[PDB]
């Protein structure tokens, strides 16, 4: 809608999925811990905000 | 299997050893020229630092700073580890502490005679 | 102007969604998962670079003079050290129209200064 | 992906062989021999299923 | 398989040279000069003996069909 | 929605359909002398 | 997570198995560990990409793969010592594998030959008038080795249009001979 | 033209080279650098066509109509030429090179798949490779063609 | 008298560190036993050079052709340490390097 959104198409399920649903679902629930997994640098702003619209898309 | 054929066969290989030989295995067309008859502990050296245990290395007939390689323990709880160093002096010169590095087997012309000194336990050295 | 980055609720962890207090009538940085308020310093919310200015020296690494296949110039010597060595090579990365230019990085190791001419 | 979205990584190649790979007889062999050998499992425990339903051994041969 | 008999082009028998070539061969000649020593001046049939491949030494490996 | 939020669309919209000048559908002229 | 960030990842057969601080010791001891016939066998690719700070190791099936002579400062591994006893391989039975295992020899895949400065020939290494890369790392055996089995029958394949070696290549297939020695059973 | 080639990419590496219109600086260096070299095989062509003789069997044939053009007796005598892969120099297939025998952005005539030999000279490997790739997208086109033509 | 006689063999050649004496062998081994005896009766050397440079085994009938590659990768300091001195007298006669690969 806002920005661009990453889904994550898993097998054996027919609905694209929010990446950071993904994340939760294997208990990692904090934003924080998330983008640690995903960004390894947290002076880079561009990787940020280009992640943001996921995150906005889970809460 | 039995003993009385492995006494005879042991000793066999100590006797054909000795014998003429004139020719090769494979094609029997080369002709030999000489023969070379057959606890040690090797001190490795690595090959960046490249170790001077040796005059041999530094170029060297005799110890210029020495007249008996004293190699001597390092300490009680290390006699394969022990602390190889050309030092016929207590000066404060390269101390080479061979460290526990644990087939290598070594041999050399006695005399032409029918020995074995095959290698107990590779050590390496560093600048300690 | 210069990005902006996210923040992080000191609570939950979750990211600090902007909002503005009509009271004070004041910019705040506030999680909608717990219930925690900041006071920002910066007042800017957001920023596109729609022109892409970015410096691409600062995506270069110095680890990059280790590389054989780069092409190395004795001609262009090192600002921060004198080493006369130098890799060189082109930006070969999207939304640069005018990549023809080159940068160029130190090959003395632990200078790894990176320039371009 | 956002490192190919913020144009800092090249897109891969999909004709470049290094990211290909030669499915040669050992490997394809393989993929026969585990569908195969799943297959027979599977007879053999219908087959034991109808002997022990009866509560009686049955010849694993057979 | 065999030398053949004839040169193709221009019919000189070259089937008799087979076995003359390969003992000045062995002989430390080189292919050249044993082909002239056998009297092949033209190149076809210095093409002949040259370019021989003698599969019926290879052939003759197999037992026959009959003892 | 809120204000920033509705700032936030507008622009990503201004930025895309708002036509300062030419023709919608036409991406790019080239004015040239022909020689043929 | 903090330490990712100048570290250098590992991938093994595409699994991240972990980081490093030193990608370029790493490499070299890896290399020596494969040119030595040591835990690493010879068809494992170890790829780093330097740009990004990948190290991906592949020990999977199905990779082509190609022998290529190492390359010192600017010089061949391959000495005259080789050649030599290669010449008397059916006496000393001094084989190709002696050959790999003396690292004077090496199989490089397709996705490690990104990281690699190949030397067409020798002649490449030899220092010129203006120095196209003075940095090479590996040399090939011999260009002709790219052409398959029926592309090398073509007698001067490089003389003609390319669309001919392939018509020939489709060609030498259907042409007469003797397919095999003990056709007559 | 080698050399020319050489001063338009030092041009485009010190930012010397400013773009014409309707075309990007990429494709202003790529139109420069196959402007060169096309001069360069014209005029390598034309060399080589005015070597021949009247006794020359080629200018025989090309001249009768019977077989051949002008641009095979070049390819022949003279210089066989710019290969290239879908209307552009051959693409770094590797990363930012040609081939592995190449340092990585070398935008030069022989990285980018120049044949500055003829065929008679006979191609280096490089040459074999890029002419290959370039003969392979001719008779692409000539298998894949058939069934749309058709239809 | 003093140069390199430094020879690696492999696991099924060990030959023994010691010579043959009737008061230090012993019976205690037996196509899988046929592999078994050979450590102990085949394995008192003599390393002959040939002219073309090259050396060979002889330890009975067979003849074993090594090759006495020149290794600068472990180049370990070999000495005759016997124990006599204060800890292994290791007496200075040839610094391992070449290693000759015996094999069938
Ligand atoms: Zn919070
Ligand atoms: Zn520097
Ligand atoms: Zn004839």
């Amino acid at each position: 809608a806002i920005g661009q959104r990453i889904v994550a198409t898993l097998p054996y399920i027919k609905q694209e999925v929010p990446i950071i649903i993904v994340f939760r679902a294997l208990g990692f629930v904090s934003d924080r811990d998330i983008l640690e997994h995903i960004i390894y640098d947290f002076e880079d702003p561009e990787m940020m905000e280009m992640v943001k619209p996921s995150l906005d898309e889970a809460f | 299997k039995d003993r009385d054929s492995q006494i005879t066969a042991i000793e066999k290989t100590f006797e054909d050893a000795q014998k003429s030989i004139s020719q090769h295995y494979s094609k029997p067309r080369v002709t030999p020229v000489e023969v070379m008859p057959v606890s040690q502990a090797m001190i490795r050296g690595m090959m960046d630092e490249e170790g001077n245990q040796f005059v041999a290395y530094f170029l060297p007939v005799e110890e210029t700073l020495k007249k008996r390689k004293r190699d001597q323990e390092e300490e009680m709880d290390y006699a394969p580890d022990d602390v190889y160093d050309y030092k016929i002096a207590r000066e404060y010169n390269w101390n080479v502490k061979n460290k526990a590095s644990k087939f290598f087997i070594f041999r050399e012309g006695d005399g032409v005679y029918y020995n074995e000194l095959e290698t107990r336990v590779r050590l390496s050295k560093r600048r300690a | 102007p210069g990005f902006v980055g996210i923040r992080f609720c000191q609570e939950c962890n979750n990211m600090l969604y902007p909002k503005e207090d009509k009271e004070n009538r004041i910019l705040l940085y506030a999680c909608r998962n717990c219930d925690y308020q900041q006071e920002a310093d910066n007042s800017c919310i957001y920023v596109n670079k729609i022109t892409h200015e970015v410096d691409e020296l600062t995506q270069i690494i110095a680890d990059v003079s280790q590389d054989p296949t780069l092409p190395r110039t004795e001609d262009h010597p090192c600002q921060k050290c004198g080493h006369k060595e130098a890799v060189f090579f082109q930006s070969h990365s999207a939304r640069a129209e005018d990549a023809m230019r080159l940068y160029y990085v130190c090959t003395a190791p632990h200078c790894g200064h990176r320039w371009t001419e | 992906l956002l490192l190919a979205a913020l144009g800092r990584r090249e897109l891969d190649d999909r004709d470049h062989y290094g990211n290909k790979r030669l499915d040669l007889a050992g490997p394809l062999l393989a993929f026969l021999f585990r569908g195969m050998f799943k297959n027979l499992l599977k007879e053999v425990r219908i087959y034991a299923q109808k002997f022990i339903d009866r509560g009686k051994d049955f010849n694993l041969e057979l | 398989m065999i030398i053949p008999v004839r040169c193709f082009t221009c019919g000189k028998i070259v089937g008799n040279k087979w076995e003359a070539y390969l003992g000045l061969l062995q002989a430390e000649y080189t292919e050249g000069d044993a082909l002239d020593a056998l009297g092949l001046k033209r190149y076809c049939c210095r093409r002949m003996l040259l370019a021989h491949v003698d599969l019926i030494e290879k052939l003759l490996n197999y037992a026959p069909l009959e003892k | 929605m809120d204000d920033d939020v509705f700032l936030r669309c507008i622009e990503s919209n201004m930025l895309t359909d708002m036509t300062l000048q030419g023709i919608e559908q036409i991406s790019k002229v080239y004015m040239h002398l022909p020689q043929t | 997570p903090a330490a990712i960030a100048d570290a250098t990842k590992i991938f093994v057969n595409g699994c991240w198995v972990g980081i490093h601080k030193d990608p370029e010791q790493l490499m070299n001891t890896l290399r020596k560990l494969r040119r030595q016939m040591d835990i690493i066998v010879s068809e494992v690719s170890m790829i780093r990409d330097i740009r990004e700070r990948e190290i991906r190791i592949y020990t999977d099936a199905g990779r082509i793969c190609r022998p290529l002579l190492i390359v010192e400062k600017q010089k061949l591994l391959l000495k005259k010592r080789h050649i030599d006893q290669l010449k008397e391989r059916e006496y000393n039975n001094y084989s190709w594998q002696d050959l790999v295992a003396s690292g004077v020899v090496e199989y490089i895949d397709t996705l490690e030959e990104e990281t690699v400065m190949l030397a067409m020939t020798p002649d490449d290494l030899q220092e010129k008038e203006v120095a196209y890369c003075s940095t090479y790392t590996h040399c090939e055996i011999h260009p002709s080795m790219i052409l398959g089995v029926c592309a090398s029958i073509i007698p001067f394949p490089d003389h003609n249009q390319s669309p001919r070696n392939t018509y020939q290549s489709a060609m030498g297939k259907q042409a007469m001979g003797v397919y095999i020695t003990n056709f007559h059973v | 033209a080698k050399q020319d080639v050489i001063e338009v990419i030092e041009k485009a590496h010190n930012n010397e080279l400013e773009p014409t219109p309707g075309n990007t600086l990429r494709q202003t260096f790529e139109n420069q650098v196959n402007r060169i070299l096309n001069d360069a095989r014209d005029k390598t062509g034309s060399s080589a066509q005015k070597s021949l003789s009247e006794y020359n069997n080629f200018k025989s044939m090309v001249v009768s109509g019977a077989k051949g053009s002008k641009i095979n007796i070049s390819q022949v005598i003279a210089v066989v030429g710019q290969q290239n892969v879908e209307g552009k120099r051959i693409p770094f297939g590797f990363k930012h090179r040609t081939l592995p025998h190449f340092i990585k952005d070398d935008y030069g005539p022989e990285s980018r798949g120049f044949v500055e030999n003829s065929y008679l000279a006979g191609l280096t490997p490089t040459e074999f490779f890029f002419h290959a790739m370039g003969g392979r997208e001719g008779l692409i086109d000539t298998a894949v063609k058939t069934a749309e033509t058709g239809y | 008298g003093n140069d390199l006689y430094f020879v690696k063999l492999p696991n099924f050649l060990s030959v023994e560190p010691r010579p043959f004496d009737p008061q230090y062998y012993e019976d205690e081994f037996e196509e899988e036993g046929r592999t078994r005896l050979k450590l102990k009766v085949e394995n008192n050397a003599r390393i002959v050079k040939w002219s073309d440079g090259s050396m060979s085994l002889h330890l009975g009938n067979e003849v074993f052709d090594v090759y006495k590659a020149p290794l600068q990768g472990d180049h370990n300091h070999l000495f005759i340490r016997q124990g006599t001195g204060l800890q292994g007298q290791a007496v200075f006669k040839t610094k391992l390097t070449f290693r000759p690969h015996s094999t069938d």
